[PDB]
């Protein structure tokens, strides 16, 4: 392994610095023999996965806080964590010298760095782009005689799709969304960007409209790539648009069409949006038995803030529907703007990734998904002078990258947790400050991760019945995560 | 009789490998206000002083043929620098200057190259006219970022910009000398170049013909009136020389011979240098843009010497002499060696006000410096003491 | 080392439902998908079905949408086919194999990949007159 | 080889008031983290201080601020200095190190007494 070189730019962390021929590494997970304990930790003051180990004692009779450890108990299962790509990311990579690009991609898939899972590949011109285009701009042509891919579509993201999967140990699975239409099928141009379909289900119109995934996906799927999953469309109501008009296109011609097609194993998911509203939206789609046969999971979003309640919409929703799975669609950034845009090592913005990602798990949802990858050091290039933040910064005329507290944050969750591993269930003695969540690996090896959001050391003990106690202690502004065998 | 270029023989042993060094300086020119040149002011300018190098110089690729009457070869030169003689460390010092890349970027949209791709660019990634930078960066090379951007699109753009890029160690192309046997006026005349008989650039065709020699070397007998053409690698024309008065150095006799007053003036057949018509700039400039691929670029000679009075009124700073501004060529009559010599130049850069790009500003029409040169060759005691026996 | 046991291979009078069955020990079936997969001498590899441990799915080739219908047995962790109409060619090695990801043939980023699959198993053919 | 090391964890005992040296005796691959442990009457062993071959060294809240500890890896000797008569408490001293997977190998450990 390599250590990392620290750089302060003025606020309460610091960052890494990469170049070329030099960069920072791990090493694989290790499991040591019977009777140790594996423990690794980060904090503020400077330390990042630092490897330690220890015994598991017999007997323990000191009282405190005790976690107790229940294995008879199964709740959920976990798919994978992921990111998306988009223009300005392929963009901003591969202007730099070769060695620079490889580097990067090293290290966010291979085993020298964390595990990635999930890839989001927009259909079609995204906010983060400079011109705006669509694959059919021929008027008055009902069938789709003219579909054509873009010269951004075959030499900026194709390649990096096909190289991504080189360096790989685990499987990598896609997806799909679209955003808009082309503007003569919008039988009104009500506003600029989104509009309506004026109609009713049925007519040529809205037929013309649900042949675009068909032919997006047997037009895509001829370099040797084939998808998992598809959505309905990104923020459906245009701010200002009824749950009754969706379930009747669902319900009319979009399903029929899929499934007579030769693709036939790709699911669908039902909403992209906020959670507010989710009680209601479900209760008139759902009820309906024609619109039942299709739909195979629901989508929802965060927005990083917890004041909405999430007991109220998220935990009530799964009593009256079983049986139908949660996925989190995207850790939509607020992007306010009214702050600084981008903000170089500040410890305060990590926080946030790790509360939701700890709160999430908790009510039954599996599975996350981000934003973006790479940005320029003012904001990325967008057309409507919008700007956001991103784990890791690009510089060209220096030739250099870096890296963000965000990322070790992220890292902690999804090195460790492979695909496939149940939630047990632990139970505290008294009310705490800490954050806590108990897995158990396929094997029957166990995990603990452990959060703290405050200035005060407490002393803590894990007791588990197989093998024994252990006891330890956490620091303010830090966070750990423990890995033992059992037999 | 005894000069010939035969193997074996003194005229090969010094036309091989040269036996006296060259020396070579820049200087450069400073901005003093850049806001008020938005609005309306006149420019004022400050001049740094020398940075001194070494140069060697070797012939290789041989190759003997025509029954000894003709012979080709090509010549590698490499530079070393030399502290005591600057003025100070390259790498720690910063000039002011344009931006020329995205001048030459702005200039192909206008004539239909790739239009849309460079006028998209430019609104994206924002970009400014004035810029710092350090004195080995520019003079040797250096990494920009537009041309990085649109080498994604056309892999044949390169991403490095230098006034002298990939220059150390390089030779320039073939070339073809008549060895002199048949007569003795022939002697180390260009005649082959390229399998180029003329250039092609100039409508004339008269104007587009090579002539003279190299330069470095010149017939065995000279007289004390003639002309005597040249031809130079850095401009794209051909030139001639006429005599001015005699000389005595070191107890040899020589004639001094001196650039003309009149190698560029507006008059009649100076018009196949004006392109693309009979319409020309002025008198004392040039215009080299075809030889230099698409950058817009003005030579003359230094401090605008030697031209009208409009071009010394715009800019200020500018002060013109004629003694530190000249060329002079010594050249012994009996042998035809040279012994004392000076080359001098410049560049200059054309900037205009443009409507769709807002960069410009409102800036009025003019032509800007940016650098000259310097060469010098003189001779030592122990040549001179041993030629004095064999001449 | 774990034994993938096949039987039920063989011909039966026309009419008639045939039926396949792969035993495994060794190990907890709970925890692993297993995938009857198909081959022909002189042809491209090719799937047949696909079930998932983790969560019930039926995912299916193109050549038969319905015809076939898997089936596990967690008491005996045995898992089973069944058979409905005869194909004129069905004559090919049926093998039963084992995975570390749920169906990577039929949901994965590369278009038919084959890398993941591991501790393979002997194979089973039958003929059936086209 | 999974693991490399015989039992070793020879423990030198110094009494009083002075420099504890604690040094690895036989043969060993790789070594990851050591450390001394410290029990007392009616209670448990507890953790006063440890060293990560390549890293930083811990301290215990109650402890802190007393001791000093030093390492020497060219001999693989670690010297834990007591100040003369500052610890008023006392009880067994223990030597841990998890030498070599991985495995603990716990050691033989002394005694001493500082009472009023
Ligand atoms: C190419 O390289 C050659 C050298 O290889 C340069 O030649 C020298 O150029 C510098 C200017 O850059 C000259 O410096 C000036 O010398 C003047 C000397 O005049 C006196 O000497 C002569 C006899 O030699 C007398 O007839 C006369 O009466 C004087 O007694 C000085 O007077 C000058 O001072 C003025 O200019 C300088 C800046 O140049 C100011 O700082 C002063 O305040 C003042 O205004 C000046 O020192 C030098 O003399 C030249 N020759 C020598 C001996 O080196 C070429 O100029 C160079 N060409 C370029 C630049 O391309
Ligand atoms: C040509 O003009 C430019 C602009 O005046 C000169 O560059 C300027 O040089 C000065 C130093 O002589 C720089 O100031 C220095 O800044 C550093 C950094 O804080 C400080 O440590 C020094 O004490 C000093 O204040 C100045 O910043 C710099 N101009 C720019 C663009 O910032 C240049 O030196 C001139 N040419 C020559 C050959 O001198
Ligand atoms: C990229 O980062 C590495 C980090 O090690 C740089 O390597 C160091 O370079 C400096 C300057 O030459 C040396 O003093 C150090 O000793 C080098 N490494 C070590 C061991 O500290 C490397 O130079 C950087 N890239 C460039 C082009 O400068
Ligand atoms: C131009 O290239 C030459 C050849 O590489 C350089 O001269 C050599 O430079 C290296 C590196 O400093 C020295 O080790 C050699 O000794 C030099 N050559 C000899 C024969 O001594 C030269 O410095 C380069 N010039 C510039 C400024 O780029
Ligand atoms: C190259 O040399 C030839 C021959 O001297 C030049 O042609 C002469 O041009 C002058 C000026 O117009 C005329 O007066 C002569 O009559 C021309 N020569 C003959 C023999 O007729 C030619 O111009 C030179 N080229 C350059 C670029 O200098
Ligand atoms: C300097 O020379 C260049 C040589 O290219 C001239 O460029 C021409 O400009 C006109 C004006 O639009 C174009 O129509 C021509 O096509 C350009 N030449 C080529 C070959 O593309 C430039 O005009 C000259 N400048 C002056 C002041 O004479
Ligand atoms: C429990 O702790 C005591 C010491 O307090 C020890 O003697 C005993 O062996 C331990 N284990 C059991 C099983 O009592
Ligand atoms: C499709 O594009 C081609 C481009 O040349 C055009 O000629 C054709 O008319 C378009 N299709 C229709 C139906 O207009
Ligand atoms: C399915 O597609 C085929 C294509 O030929 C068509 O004949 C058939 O009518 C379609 N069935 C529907 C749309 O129900
Ligand atoms: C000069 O003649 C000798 C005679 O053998 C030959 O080897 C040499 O190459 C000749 N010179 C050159 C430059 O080739
Ligand atoms: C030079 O030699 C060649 C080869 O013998 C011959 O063809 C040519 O005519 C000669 N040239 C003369 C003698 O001028
Ligand atoms: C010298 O060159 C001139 C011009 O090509 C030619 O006319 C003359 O005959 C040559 N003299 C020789 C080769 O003897
Ligand atoms: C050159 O002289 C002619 C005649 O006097 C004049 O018409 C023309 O404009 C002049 N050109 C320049 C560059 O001034």
């Amino acid at each position: 392994a390599r250590p990392c070189i620290p750089k302060s730019f003025g606020y309460s962390s610091v960052v890494c610095v990469c170049n070329a021929t030099y960069c920072d590494s791990f090493d694989p997970p290790t499991f040591p023999a019977l009777g140790t304990f594996s423990r690794y930790e980060s904090t503020r003051s400077g330390r990042r996965m630092e490897l330690s180990m220890g015994p598991i004692q017999a007997n323990h009779t000191g009282t405190g806080l005790l976690l107790t450890l229940q294995p008879e108990q199964k709740f959920q299962k976990v798919k994978g964590f992921g990111g998306a790509m988009t223009d300005a990311a392929a963009l901003n990579i591969l202007a730099l010298s070769p060695p620079a690009q490889n580097l990067l991609l090293k290290s966010y898939f291979s085993e020298e760095g964390i595990g990635y899972n999930i890839i989001r590949v927009p259909m079609a011109s995204c906010d983060f782009s400079i011109r705006t285009y669509t694959y059919a701009d021929t008027p008055d042509d009902f069938q789709l005689h003219n579909f054509s891919l873009p010269e951004e579509d075959t030499k900026l993201k194709i390649p990096l799709i096909h190289r991504a999967l080189q360096l790989a140990q685990r499987p990598v699975s896609l997806l799909a969304s679209p955003w808009t239409s082309p503007t003569w099928l919008k039988t009104n141009g009500a506003v600029n960007g989104k509009g309506s379909l004026k109609g009713q289900p049925g007519d040529i119109y809205h037929q013309t409209w649900a042949r675009y995934f068909v032919k997006f996906l047997d037009a895509y799927a001829e370099h040797k790539l084939q998808f998992w999953a598809v959505t309905a469309e990104n923020e459906p109501s245009a701010g200002l648009f009824t749950p009754e008009h969706q379930r009747d296109f669902i319900a009319r011609d979009l399903g029929p069409t899929l499934a007579n097609s030769t693709h036939h194993n790709v699911r669908l998911l039902m909403l992209d949006d906020q959670r507010l509203l989710l009680p209601h939206w479900a209760k008139v789609v759902l009820t309906d038995p024609e619109a039942a046969k299709y739909v195979h999971g629901i989508a929802v979003h965060w927005y990083l803030d917890f004041l909405a309640p999430a007991k109220a919409t998220l935990g009530e929703t799964h009593r009256l529907f079983p049986n139908t799975m949660l996925f989190a669609s995207e850790a939509c950034v607020g992007s306010k703007f009214w702050e600084q845009s981008v903000r170089l090592g500040s410890w305060d913005r990590g926080m946030q990734y790790s509360h939701s990602i700890i709160t999430n798990l908790l009510y039954h949802v599996v599975g996350w998904t981000d934003w973006n990858l790479a940005l320029n050091p003012e904001g990325g290039p967008n057309w409507v002078r919008n700007f956001v933040d991103s784990p890791i910064i690009v510089d060209i005329t220096k030739d250099t990258f870096y890296k963000q507290p965000m990322f070790y944050h992220l890292g902690h969750f999804s090195k460790f947790i492979p695909e496939g591993s149940q939630r047990v269930g632990l139970v505290a003695s008294q009310k705490n400050d800490l954050d806590a969540v108990a897995l158990m690996h396929p094997d029957g090896s166990a995990v603990v991760v452990v959060l703290n959001r405050s200035s005060k050391d407490v002393p803590l003990t894990i007791k588990d019945p197989a093998v024994g106690f252990l006891e330890t202690i956490s620091p303010g502004y830090s966070i750990h995560t423990y890995l033992w065998r059992r037999q | 009789k005894k000069i010939v270029l035969r193997n074996g023989t003194e005229a090969f042993d010094s036309w091989e490998k040269p036996p006296l060094p060259v020396y070579t300086q820049f200087y450069f020119f400073n901005v003093t206000n850049p806001e008020e040149i938005l609005r309306g002011e006149t420019p004022r300018v400050e001049e740094v002083g020398p940075y001194t190098y070494r140069e060697l110089r070797n012939k290789a690729n041989i190759q003997f043929g025509d029954n000894g009457t003709t012979i080709s070869a090509v010549s590698n030169k490499a530079y070393v620098f030399e502290r005591d003689q600057s003025v100070g460390d390259p790498k720690i010092d910063l000039i002011r200057t344009l931006n020329i890349p995205v001048l030459t970027v702005i200039e192909w949209s206008q004539v239909h190259f790739l239009r849309e791709i460079i006028e998209a660019m430019l609104k994206a990634y924002q970009q400014k006219l004035f810029v710092t930078h350090t004195v080995d960066e520019l003079l040797w090379g250096y990494k920009d970022e537009i041309l990085s951007l649109i080498h994604v699109f056309r892999p044949d753009i390169s991403p490095y910009f230098g006034l002298f890029y990939e220059k150390n160690g390089t030779n320039d192309g073939d070339y073809v000398f008549l060895t002199g046997e048949d007569s003795y006026l022939n002697f180390t005349k260009i005649v082959e170049w390229n399998g180029k008989t003329s250039l092609d650039w100039w409508i004339t065709d008269k104007c587009n013909m090579i002539n003279g020699t190299d330069g470095d070397s010149f017939h065995p007998l000279i007289t004390k009136d003639e002309v005597l053409y040249v031809f130079p690698s850095d401009f794209c024309r051909s030139v001639y020389i006429t005599f001015s008065d005699y000389e005595s150095v070191q107890g040899l006799p020589a004639f001094r011979y001196k650039v003309p007053a009149e190698i560029l003036a507006n008059t009649s057949d100076n018009a196949g240098f004006c392109i693309p018509e009979g319409n020309c700039l002025g008198s004392g400039v040039l215009n080299v843009s075809i030889c230099k691929n698409g950058a817009p670029i003005i030579m003359s000679f230094p401090h605008f010497y030697q031209a009208d009075e409009r071009f010394v009124s715009a800019i200020e700073g500018m002060h013109p002499n004629q003694e530190d501004h000249e060329t002079f060529v010594d050249i012994n009559p009996l042998t035809g060696i040279i012994l004392k010599a000076a080359k001098r130049f410049q560049i200059n850069i054309y900037v205009k006000k443009l409507d769709d790009f807002v960069e410009t500003g409102d800036i009025r029409t003019m032509v800007f410096p940016v650098m000259y040169l310097n060469e010098s060759v003189h001779i030592d005691k122990e040549t001179a003491s041993r030629l004095k026996s064999m001449i | 080392q774990v034994q993938l046991v096949e039987s039920g291979g063989g011909l039966v009078q026309p009419g008639g439902s045939l039926r396949l069955s792969c035993a495994a020990s060794g190990f907890t079936l709970d925890y692993y998908a297993i995938g009857w997969f198909r081959q022909a001498p002189g042809k491209e590899r090719e799937g047949v079905s696909c079930i998932s441990s983790s969560d019930g799915s039926t995912y299916y080739a193109d050549s038969a949408k319905g015809r076939f219908t898997i089936s596990r047995d967690n008491a005996k962790n045995t898992v089973y086919l069944q058979m409905n109409s005869l194909k004129p060619e069905d004559t090919a090695v049926y093998y039963c194999a084992t995975d570390r990801g749920q169906c990577t043939y039929y949901s994965s980023g590369y278009y038919r990949d084959l890398r993941w699959y591991d501790y393979w198993g002997q194979g089973t053919q039958v003929t059936v007159p086209p | 080889q999974v693991q490399l090391v015989e039992s070793g964890g020879g423990l030198v005992q110094p009494g009083g008031s002075l420099r504890l040296s604690c040094a690895a005796s036989g043969s060993i691959f790789s070594i990851n983290t050591m450390g001394w442990y410290r029990q007392a009457p009616g209670k448990e062993r507890e953790m006063v201080a440890y060293i990560i071959t390549f890293g930083s060294t811990n301290y215990a809240d109650s402890v802190k601020g007393r001791f000093t500890i030093s390492g020497d890896n060219a001999n693989n000797t670690m010297w834990l200095q007591m100040n003369s008569l500052k610890p008023e408490d006392t009880a067994v001293y223990y030597c841990y190190a998890a030498i070599r997977t991985y495995t603990s190998y716990w050691g033989q450990g002394t005694q001493v007494t500082v009472p009023p």
